[PDB]
C-alpha cells in the first residue's frame, strides 16, 4: 500500500518496459493488485471439456456440472493468494519508482542540457550511456595510460 | 473362547483354482468414483493445509528480492539502472 500510494498509478507502458526482467510482470501485477476482475478461464474452458466428455458418455448433468464446477474451483484456488506476486509487485514498483524519478530529472534539465545534447549528437556517434562509455574510459586509462 | 470351529475350517481349506472375472467398467466406476471423493472433497483439505501457511507467512517463501537505483541520462534520453540484492526482510512493522 505505500509503495502504491507513492506511485499514485501505473500505466501498461512501464509494465511493458518491466517485461526485460520479468515476462508475467503483469500476470502477478493483476494478481496483486484489484485492477480487473479474473474470471479462471483455463478452469472453464477445462469445465467445458468434462462437459463435452459427459455428453458423448452420456453422464448425468448433476455429474458434469460438479466436473464444471471442480476446475474452476482448482482455477480459482491457485489463482487467488500467491504473495510471491506481491513481492514482484513491491519489486516493480521500485523499479517503476526509480524510473519516474530519473525521467522527472530528464524532462527538469531537458532545456539545459538542450545546447550541449547537440553537441554530444554531432561529434559522438553511439547511443550507449554516458555513465557506461566514461567506466569503459576510466578503465582504459587504468589500464593502458603510462603512470609516468 | 469363542466357537470359531467353521472359520479355522474355511481358513484351512480353500479352493486354490477358483476366481471371477470382473465387469471393467463397474470397476472402473467404482474407482473413478472413489478418485472423485478424493480430489473433489479432500484436496480442499490438503490444498488448505498446504497453501494456508503460505498465505499467513509469505516473507519465508521468498528468501531474496532486489533494489533498484536509477539515474538519468539526458543527453540520450535514457535511464540507467542499477540493481541489489537483498535478504527480503519484514519492514515498518
Ligand atoms: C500439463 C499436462 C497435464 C495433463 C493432464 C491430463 C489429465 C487426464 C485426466 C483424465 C481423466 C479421465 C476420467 C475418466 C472417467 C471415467 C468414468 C467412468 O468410466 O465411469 C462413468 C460413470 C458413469 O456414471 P453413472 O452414474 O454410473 O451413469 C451411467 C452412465 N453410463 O461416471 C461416474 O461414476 C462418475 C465419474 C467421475 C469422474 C471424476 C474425475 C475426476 C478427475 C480429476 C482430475 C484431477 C487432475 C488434476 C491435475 C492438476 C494439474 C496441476
Amino acid at each position: 500500500l505505500r509503495r502504491k500510494q507513492q506511485l499514485g498509478k501505473i500505466y501498461p507502458e512501464e509494465v511493458s518496459s518491466y517485461t526485460q526482467i520479468n515476462p508475467d510482470i503483469a500476470n502477478d501485477l493483476n494478481l496483486t493488485f484489484n485492477a480487473k476482475l479474473l474470471w479462471p478461464v483455463r478452469g472453464m474452458t477445462v469445465g467445458a471439456g468434462f462437459f463435452a466428455f459427459a455428453h458423448l458418455f452420456n453422464l448425468p448433468y448433476s455429474f458434469r456440472l460438479g466436473l464444471f464446477v471442480l476446475p474452476t474451483a482448482v482455477e480459482l484456488a491457485f489463482t487467488w493468494g500467491n504473495k510471491t506476486s506481491q513481492f514482484k509487485s513491491i519489486e516493480f514498483m521500485d523499479y517503476l519508482l526509480q524510473y519516474r524519478v530519473s525521467k522527472a530529472l530528464l524532462e527538469k534539465n531537458a532545456k539545459h542540457f538542450a545546447e550541449k545534447k547537440a553537441a554530444y549528437q554531432k561529434e559522438i556517434n553511439s547511443s550507449q550511456s554516458v555513465q557506461d562509455l566514461y567506466n569503459q574510459l576510466i578503465t582504459l586509462v587504468s589500464e593502458q595510460a603510462p603512470s609516468e | 473362547m469363542l466357537d470359531d470351529t467353521k472359520y479355522i475350517q474355511m481358513a484351512q481349506k480353500f479352493p486354490r483354482n477358483v476366481s471371477v472375472q470382473l465387469n471393467k467398467k463397474l470397476f472402473v466406476t467404482r474407482t473413478w468414483f472413489r478418485n472423485y471423493y478424493f480430489v473433489g472433497v479432500f484436496g480442499i483439505f490438503a490444498y488448505f493445509i498446504y497453501n494456508q501457511p503460505k498465505i499467513f507467512a509469505p516473507f519465508s517463501g521468498y528468501p531474496t528480492t532486489v533494489a533498484y537505483k536509477a539515474q538519468p541520462d539526458f543527453l540520450n534520453d535514457q535511464v540507467i539502472f542499477y540493481s541489489q540484492q537483498r535478504q527480503n526482510t519484514l519492514k515498518n512493522f
